[PDB]
């Protein structure tokens, strides 16, 4: 029982290993090492050989096994910490709040351990490109620090619709089409317009800031599991992408020299990945937001009881990351920014598809335009690169308007008004 | 490491001593030999020593270098030990894969594996490990190609896995570069397994009994008027069959369109099997297909076959005459003289233009060069050996009556059209029987030693069954090795097995004889690039005297497969380099002359530099 | 639901037919050929290529799209109504594929027509039509006589399964391009043609079936309780036109008006056209529903085949073999196939979804479970026979379902 909590929560002490330990890791010449994992994520490329002509990035990106995937990246990291010394588990750090302050653990350049007394740079801080030639920290460049700009009422949150609908699909496939786009907005937020850096497939990885994100998202996707098993569904079994889950994953199957890890070794399989505990570690606490398990699954099911519509958007594949941005415009040449979403890539990814549409809800939207389901409306979709240069139409598909209305409102009057 | 390597050379030389061969000597690489090694010829370096070495036939004495080695020993064994040791070696029969080496590129390891064709289910996934070798290259390495193929000893892997040498299996080999980086195999030719041929009274598992003789094939001169009449007759009515078996249909299995791949293939290629060993069968039965069509015809007699080989005052008239005016009945085009190419809707050049008068005098009687060359085919015993010049011996024909024309017998696709072509190749096929005929007086029997992967693969389109083949009797010797057995199978006889009028019995002895005259053979390699071509060549002395040496010529079209000889052809130099006094050490530049068929000047930079080399004298052998 | 019911005309099965409805059918159809509509009325089918008048052409038909069952629903009230203005006292008869039979319809099938009643010896314009612009006549070779399966019945059967409209469409329109292939086979001008094949006289009489087809699943729907006449998937398109019906060169009005996909849902009294009896297999529409129940009882395991159907129409075969022999069966080879009707003409269509079948037997009789490490290996071929290079092509994925109750997992805890 390796415990990963806030990384807020965490003590000096706690936090005193966890630096102690990166720096360590960045030194560690193995290939357990710091450097050799980072490679796992993207550049310099591992996928097809160690060695090998045409590289590939490893992303199981875009794919059911994608949870799975970066699971087992995070304990990756956090056996390699425990060798360090770590005394805890990657702590996750919870994007789905609203953040005037980064957290300080990453943040601080500088840390003034006091029981050393010695000031040194924080390894959580960044990390510096080796192979890249780029001896750069490895650069984030919020520039969006709009993130901190939640909703009034506060518990709404962009991450939070996004998050909470995710939830709400029993399938695990849907489940994971809308969990990982949700996890692509940390990505972009935090890289911004920086080359080296959380926004790229091939740099992200590099940043310390990653493994914290991941265990969020790999904290959410073990809420789930518990929902779903109050769901009655059991937590391990997925039903669905079978044949991807029997697939071990490299290069977490490359077991020595590169993957000095047992565990990851013999986890490789991803069927093997959702029980968690198989790799000893757990959260402090299972919730999304303050609403029990069984809160969530009633307040799910309380969403369905109004109207709703949503966009669809067919995740093609994009080239490198960019963020999509899409309005609906009324006939009479009104436009509203419907909202937006953004999908993590870079040359060295593998080819991906989503096997079904990616749902975004229109709703409020469309409700201020007093806009019907019947209504003719067109939708307009921008992709801008990380750059910020425009990337063209044309290829893109258009997305589809579905609407929701109340269906099955599985209710009795049992809930507290 | 080379110490050792040189000291294992020594060994090799050491061995030779006992062999009571000069080890000193070195017959073959004789070009190489006289050429002087760099940089130490280029005397950059202070020892003179090594200049004056430079030359590798001073090489073979490593006294000259005056360095001993301790001991000449190889893993413990005397070298009388060695030798004896050898001698148990070629006891056992034994199967062996052979290997192309390109060579080219950075070092890089190559693996083979036998794995075993059967796979019926669950992504199948079993297979063994043969063997590998290694090489050695850097990327600025003067490109070098094995001349001859490197063999290997499946045997030991085949027995282990439990598959007898008789079991279907086929063979895949990988490569991987220093670097790691893959290289692709496609571009590798695919290794033949060899098995021990038996060569001893029956080697096929058919009985050869006195034969019936019910179908027999004669030589045009020889044939009748009678016997050209139906022949005439029945070719025109087979011209006129629209059917599959129909000569239109027929023509097409050689060549455009091709068929081969499928009927329906990405990749079209001319069916018909060139440069490959498998190339005698393939024709032989091709003859047949034709043969059968005749007899449906009510031919009397099966295809007639112009002897090439014997000198010819002009084209044999029954294919030359534009009509036949049979009188019998009402004057008519000669179906032997031309047909159509329907697809092309362009008509053949039947009336090819034969601008080499075959005519030839000869030094005595039968001595030809045509029969020069297929004599030289005969002589050799390997099968493989054999095909190679017995083939190319094949590709004069077709250039001299196709000539300059497009369509005609000069071209691969348009050649089926001919009519000629069956003449010839009957006769071609008659020399392969003639061979085999030969062999079985040697007392090598029908068995082959060479390309038995080769030999188990269909040929098509004769395997197509669903496709357009009406002959079953051609659909049931698909196989070549099937084919070696023309008799029982085709059930198809020739008048006379004879070649020149030799006695199978006279012509062996007559390749002794042969054997005892001296001479220096030109070897090209010839991987049959592209259009069909005609090479002469000449060799230039220092005095830049030219004499021509002899020509030779190769059929091919773009739809033709690509293929390459694994073995150099030879030809015989002795007599030009005799007048010329000059000796085969001598420097004499050799200069080829590759003129297409369209007649436009082709470079020599197709053909490499041929090598010569040296054949001395033996004693004359045995005679009954 | 009212709406499916016709009170106006009736179209029943071509065997059902009595001497006399065909002999109006046979002459009626006679002088559709005569006449100009039939073969411009083939023309809005595919080639030649009516949809842009001027400029490049593309076929009309809709295909690989939610709007297709609407359109050639359209198109055969088009057929019927011209078969009307012929005369012909009942409406176009569906020849029921799914039912296995025993033989080719007498009507279809006969080349001369007798009609004792006038002496006279014509072909049966039933048997066959040519085509004027590509001057030839249209073919047809079952190379496939063997039909007699209820493979047409679960195709269908899976397509009547799905409550969505648009899960529905696809699964339906596959089955639907079947009988194309199967009639027309290797004929370059026939029904296996996406722009030959209206010419086939058959090709109305399937359409019917299939449009009955529809029907049948729009009447299962409201059993269901779901709304019969309307879809809440594909908005878009459902209001676009439908061309050319909407184009003057459509006489019928009728049509015209209809173009809009969404009006099409009901035939009843929109159309005026009804069947004789909506049931599949001879099973009553609460009998189908029960029988969809039973298929639902046991967990299955599909593929799913993302179709980017482009080029000529083109076949496909697909097994998943196992990585082992032994014990274990060799590759099956036999997972089921589909087939894909089209043309260089049609207008490229991707579906929206995926094309499930269902695995599930097959996969059982290999012995392989769902979490058995299997591959899927597909071949396409054109009905040329011309190989088609698959490595375009998406491998199709694996999908397993269950129903509500699912499994509870060895390793984990579920409950708390
Ligand atoms: O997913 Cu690959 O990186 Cu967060
Ligand atoms: O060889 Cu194929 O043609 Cu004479
Ligand atoms: O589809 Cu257009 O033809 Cu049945």
């Amino acid at each position: 029982v390796m415990i990963r909590k806030d990384i807020t929560q965490l003590d000096k002490r706690q936090q005193l290993s966890l630096v102690k330990a990166l720096e360590s890791m960045k030194a560690d010449h193995s290939s357990d090492g710091f450097q050799a994992i980072a490679s796992f994520h993207a550049l310099p490329p591992l996928c097809p050989s160690p060695a090998a002509s045409k590289r590939f990035a490893c992303c199981v990106h875009g794919m059911a096994t994608f949870p799975q995937w970066h699971r087992l990246y995070t304990v990756q990291f956090q056996d390699s910490l425990r060798k360090h010394g770590a005394v805890v588990g990657l702590p996750y750090w919870d994007w789905t709040l609203p953040r005037s302050e980064l957290p300080e653990l990453l943040t601080v350049s500088t840390i003034h351990d006091p029981e050393t007394g010695r000031d040194i740079p924080n390894p959580f801080i960044g990390s510096k490109i080796e192979f890249e030639g780029e001896n750069v920290h490895t650069k984030r460049d919020i520039n969006r620090d709009r993130l901190f700009q939640g909703s009034t009422k506060t518990h709404h949150n962009w991450f939070i619709e996004q998050a909470l609908l995710a939830l709400e699909q029993t399938n695990y496939c849907d489940f994971e089409v809308q969990f990982e786009i949700m996890h692509n907005g940390v990505h972009t937020w935090v890289g911004g317009k920086e080359p080296y850096g959380i926004g790229h497939l091939h740099y992200a990885s590099y940043d310390p800031l990653f493994y914290i994100h991941h265990s969020q998202t790999d904290r959410i996707w073990a809420i789930w599991q518990s929902l779903q098993r109050f769901r009655g569904l059991s937590g391990s079994e997925a039903n669905c992408a079978v044949n991807l889950m029997k697939t071990p994953l490299k290069p977490f199957s490359f077991g020595a020299p590169y993957n000095l890890n047992d565990h990851t070794h013999d986890f490789s399989k991803p069927e093997d990945t959702f029980d968690y505990q198989k790799f000893g570690y757990i959260y402090d606490t299972l919730e999304f937001a303050g609403w029990s398990i069984r809160g969530i699954d009633h307040i799910v099911r309380n969403r369905q009881e109004h109207s709703r519509v949503f966009a669809g958007f067919l995740l093609e594949g994009f080239g490198t990351s960019a963020t999509v941005d899409f309005q609906v415009c009324r006939t009479a040449g009104d436009c509203e920014d419907a909202g937006y979403f953004t999908v993590l890539g870079g040359e060295k990814e593998m080819p991906w598809a989503f096997d079904r549409l990616y749902k975004y809800d229109i709703t409020e939207t469309l409700d201020k335009m007093n806009l019907r389901h019947d209504e003719i409306f067109q939708i307009e979709v921008t992709i801008t690169s990380y750059d910020g240069t425009v990337l063209d139409s044309g290829l893109i598909p258009t997305p589809s308007i579905i609407y929701d209305p109340a269906h099955h409102d599985i209710s009795s009057h049992h809930l507290s008004l | 490491h080379h110490s050792n390597v040189d000291r294992i050379f020594a060994i090799w030389q050491r061995l030779q001593e006992l062999r009571n061969k000069d080890p000193k000597a070195m017959d073959c690489a004789q070009e190489l030999l006289h050429q002087k090694m760099e940089p130490f010829s280029w005397e950059d370096n202070d020892i003179p020593l090594t200049n004056e070495h430079s030359t590798p036939a001073d090489l073979f004495d490593y006294c000259e270098l005056h360095y001993d080695y301790d001991t000449l020993n190889l893993n413990g064994m005397t070298p009388e030990e060695l030798k004896t040791y050898l001698d148990e070696r070629s006891s056992r029969a034994r199967a062996f894969a052979s290997f192309r080496l390109k060579g080219f590129g950075g070092s890089a390891n190559v693996f083979v594996y036998v794995c075993i064709p059967d796979d019926n289910d669950r992504n199948d996934d079993h297979c063994e490990k043969a063997g590998d070798f290694f090489v050695l290259g850097g990327p600025s390495e003067m490109k070098w190609q094995f001349y001859r193929p490197y063999l290997f000893d499946l045997s030991d892997t085949v027995h282990k896995m439990g598959m007898k040498l008789d079991g279907h299996y086929t063979v895949k080999a990988e490569l991987f570069s220093v670097n790691g980086t893959a290289l692709p195999d496609d571009l590798l030719p695919h290794p033949v397994v060899v098995h021990h041929p038996e060569k001893g009274f029956t080697d096929p598992p058919v009985k050869h009994h006195q034969s019936a003789n019910l179908l027999v094939r004669k030589n045009i001169n020889d044939l009748t008027r009678e016997e050209v009449l139906n022949l005439r007759e029945a070719f025109h009515k087979f011209q006129e069959d629209r059917s599959v078996d129909g000569y239109q249909a027929t023509a097409e299995y050689h060549g455009l369109p091709a068929r081969c791949p499928r009927p329906d293939a990405k990749d079209r290629y001319a069916c018909c099997v060139h440069g490959m060993p498998i190339f005698p069968h393939w024709h032989r039965l091709f003859v047949t297909q034709v043969e059968d069509a005749l007899v449906g015809r009510g031919a009397t007699i099966g295809i007639p076959y112009w002897d090439w080989t014997e000198p010819m005052t002009h084209i044999p008239g029954l294919a030359g005459n534009k009509t036949y005016v049979d009188s019998h009945g009402a004057s008519h085009t000669n179906p032997f003289h031309s047909s159509v190419i329907a697809f092309e809707e362009n008509a053949p050049h039947t009336k090819r233009q034969i601008d080499q008068r075959l005519f030839k005098p000869a030094t005595f009687g039968h001595h030809t060069d045509l029969f020069n060359q297929i004599l030289y085919a005969f002589e050799q015993e390997d099968y493989c050996d054999f095909e190679v010049q017995f083939e190319i011996t094949h590709n004069t024909i077709h250039a001299w009556t196709g000539g300059s024309e497009h369509f005609s017998m000069s071209s691969l696709h348009y050649t089926a059209f001919d009519p000629l072509f069956y003449f010839h190749h009957s006769n071609v096929d008659r020399l392969w029987a003639v061979w085999q005929a030969l062999q079985m007086r040697r007392h090598k029997p029908y068995r082959a030693h060479c390309a038995i992967s080769l030999e188990h693969m269909h040929l098509k389109p004769f395997a197509f069954s669903s496709p357009l083949n009406n002959n079953e009797k051609t659909h049931a010797n698909a196989m070549p090795n099937k084919i070696y057995d023309y008799e029982n199978v085709l059930h198809y006889t020739y008048e006379d097995l004879t070649f020149g009028g030799i006695s199978l019995e006279n012509i062996e002895k007559m390749i002794h004889e042969n054997q005892q005259e001296d001479r220096i053979y030109a070897g090209f390699l010839l991987a049959g690039i592209r259009t069909s071509a005609n090479v002469d060549i000449f060799i230039k002395t220092t005095d830049s005297v030219q004499h021509k040496a002899g020509t030779f010529a190769v059929l091919g079209g773009s739809k033709e497969m690509k293929w390459g000889f694994d073995r150099v052809f030879k030809f015989d130099i002795t007599h030009v380099l005799k007048d010329l006094d000059l000796t085969a050490d001598g420097d004499f530049e050799v200069t080829v002359d590759i003129t297409e068929v369209d007649g436009t000047k082709l470079a020599s930079s197709l053909i490499p530099h041929a090598s010569v080399i040296r054949e001395h004298a033996r004693v004359k052998f045995d005679k009954v | 639901q009212a709406e499916v019911t016709s009170a106006n005309r009736i179209r029943k099965n071509i065997e059902n037919l009595s001497l006399g409805e065909l002999e109006s059918l046979r002459a009626a159809f006679l002088e559709i050929e005569n006449d100009g509509t039939y073969e411009s009325i083939a023309k809005f089918h595919g080639s030649p290529g009516l949809c842009q008048l001027n400029g490049n052409p593309i076929s009309c038909c809709v295909h690989g799209m939610p709007t297709f069952p609407h359109w050639h629903r359209l198109y055969v009230v088009v057929v019927e109504n011209a078969l009307l203005k012929k005369g012909s006292s009942v409406a176009v008869p569906y020849w029921d594929w799914t039912k296995r039979i025993e033989h080719l319809p007498h009507l279809i099938s006969d080349a001369t027509y007798y009609n004792s009643r006038q002496h006279h010896y014509e072909t049966n314009p039933f048997h066959h039509g040519k085509i004027t612009h590509e001057n030839e006549i249209t073919t047809r070779d079952p190379k496939d006589s063997l039909f007699h399966s209820d493979y047409f019945y679960e195709q269908v059967l899976y397509a009547l399964e799905q409550d969505n409209f648009c899960d529905f469409e696809i699964q339906l329109e596959i089955l639907h391009n079947a009988l194309h292939s199967l009639l027309g086979g290797k004929g370059k001008y026939s029904m296996s043609n996406l722009d030959y094949a209206a010419f086939d006289p058959v090709f109305f009489l399937h359409h019917a079936t299939t449009d009955r087809i529809w029907a049948i699943w729009q009447d299962l729907q409201r059993f269901r309780k779901r709304p019969y006449r309307e879809a809440n998937c594909a908005i878009q398109l459902m209001h676009t036109p439908l061309q050319p019906f909407d184009k003057s060169d459509n006489n019928d009005e009728a049509t015209k008006t209809h173009a809009t996909p969404h009006d099409g849902f009901e035939y009843q009294n929109s159309f005026g056209y009804a069947y004789d009896n909506l049931e599949l297999n001879h099973y009553s529409i609460p009998q189908l529903d029960h029988m969809l129940q039973e298929r639902k009882r046991h967990d299955r395991v599909f593929a799913g085949f993302l179709l980017h159907n482009i080029g000529t129409s083109a076949d496909g075969h697909v097994f998943v073999c196992l990585p082992t022999g032994e014990h274990t069966k060799d590759c099956s080879h036999e997972a089921g196939m589909f087939s894909i009707l089209g043309g260089q003409t049609e207008m490229s269509f991707v579906f929206d979804r995926l094309y499930k079948l269902d695995i599930t037997k097959a996969l059982k009789k290999n012995g392989v479970h769902l979490q058995g490490d299997f591959d899927l290996e597909i071949e396409i071929t054109a009905v040329n026979g011309s190989h088609l290079d698959s490595h375009v092509i998406h491998s199709p994925t694996i999908l397993f379902e269950a129903g509500t109750d699912s499994a509870h997992t060895d390793d984990g805890h579920t409950e708390p």
